[PDB]
């Protein structure tokens, strides 16, 4: 499976999607550069409208523990 | 394995069953899996070609991977080979002969000469070379048994 | 078995039949060359139409994984 | 088998029940596939033919192979007896014997003599002969039982 | 069980036949002279018309993987 | 048993449990077999008649047979002893007893005086004297048990 056809569910919890995304991740074998550019834009954009909308308000210069809190309710 | 002794020199010693079955657990349970790559890179610490060569012949199943891994080593043996031409004219007495891909690979060289390489000042990292060459065609494979 | 006796399915894939050629091909102890005439011939002509068809596609100088991925969808 | 001591010297040690064990399971795992070839390699190191012979007289089941096999030890045998002549007069007082067919499958030789012929200067390889013979006699198995 | 009571079955593949009577054979003790005996003579004995008629064709000076691939369609 | 140590000499150590494990599970297992033949001549290299007591008392199960090979050992003893007179006069004090059926038995003997007739020199082979017997009464069983 490549990286572009992992998608987060309309039910599935954001987490169990970024254990999919860094197992993924971790099979790509790019640049440093590349793959921090795949962290911020992939995850996000593949992330669910319900999610993706409490992500868009933690804005920039977000860490993980600070994402994977922001969309535990969703 | 080339390991080495209490008083102070390396020597070969044997490969345990435990390892050898530890490998072959890991092949099965985890099969083209990317920690079975860490997973070799300990387990084979302190490696021969030749025991490098057992590892890879005592797996079952998976011989497409097999196959492609084999083609993959040929192919980065006769790189090595091409990039490393042979040495003007003929071996010194003094001085033994120095590896092709195929020694490496362990199919040209016996233990004894495997043993000189290694052992012998300066030493050359033959295992280190295979090495790369397992873990590039490793590569290869996890990307391809990516679904 | 022997290996004239190895055929892909028509709903196998040829990953599985793949695995089943070399396997074989283990079990033969003939000349390099020989084995090398078996892997180019053998191989294709035992295929599934639907596939055999895709391998034609390839050409020659084909390499495994280039075969292994092009009739993935088969 | 004959392992090199501490001290510095060949010297004989039993081999061990898991090895042993190990062995069994091989066998009952794998039965005539390819991969036990190697796999005995492995723990056929620095063996001898009293091992190799309690190895094999050890196995259960697969009769109609253990018996083919054995028929293949004495014609590989009756082979290096037919090649190789028995020497010129009487045996040296400051000598050791020559190995027959017989010797190198362990069935005329003691323990001691076997350990006299692999650690005495210039050694004689009667378990690599042997190795070889039960590797031919396995390629005879693996493509009889190929089906 | 005695070694005259091994005897090969009207549909038994001889095969599965010949590895009981060298399990039998293995419990016997005899010297190897007569257990050479043994072999030539009991096995094909008692082994089914059909193979038997085989076995009369490939004559003496026979070994055991010519038998047994002589007999495996039966 | 009695085993050689790394300074040099014969010292007795005491079998592993995972030795005595592997002896009641082959037994388990295989029964009367013939392959119970090679794995006790195996586990039992090096073994005193106090060891092979032992292991023949642990046994569990099978006890007809445990019987017949008692009076088998009794019978072989028996006949050491008719064989093999007692010598003439009394023991020297710079010498050590002849054996009798009994002390290859391990009955009479103690372990201190079992490593005196094996360490000795020369030497007495009375482990593989009760070896035969073990092995001869294991003919018997095997050729009573065939069906």
């Amino acid at each position: 499976t490549s990286i572009l056809d992992i998608r987060q569910g309309p039910k599935e919890p954001f987490r169990d999607y970024v254990d999919r995304f860094y197992k993924t991740l971790r099979a790509e074998q790019a640049s440093q550069e590349v793959k921090n550019w795949m962290t911020e834009t992939l995850l996000v954009q593949n992330a669910n409208p319900d999610c993706k909308t409490i992500l868009k308000a933690l804005g920039p210069g977000a860490t993980l523990e600070e994402m994977m809190t922001a969309c535990q309710g969703v | 394995p080339i390991v080495q002794n209490l008083q102070g020199q390396m020597v070969h010693q044997a490969i345990s069953p435990r390892t050898l079955n530890a490998w072959v657990k890991v092949v099965e349970e985890k099969a083209f899996s990317p920690e079975v790559i860490p997973m070799f890179s300990a387990l084979s610490e302190g490696a021969t070609p030749q025991d490098l060569n057992t590892m890879l012949n005592t797996v079952g199943g998976h011989q497409a991977a097999m196959q492609m891994l084999k083609e993959t080593i040929n192919e980065e043996a006769a790189e090595w080979d091409r990039l490393h031409p042979v040495h003007a004219g003929p071996i010194a007495p003094g001085q033994m002969r120095e590896p092709r891909g195929s020694d490496i690979a362990g199919t040209t060289s016996t233990l004894q000469e495997q043993i000189g390489w290694m052992t012998h000042n300066p030493p050359i990292p033959v295992g280190e070379i295979y090495k790369r060459w397992i873990i590039l065609g490793l590569n290869k494979i996890v990307r391809m048994y990516s679904p």
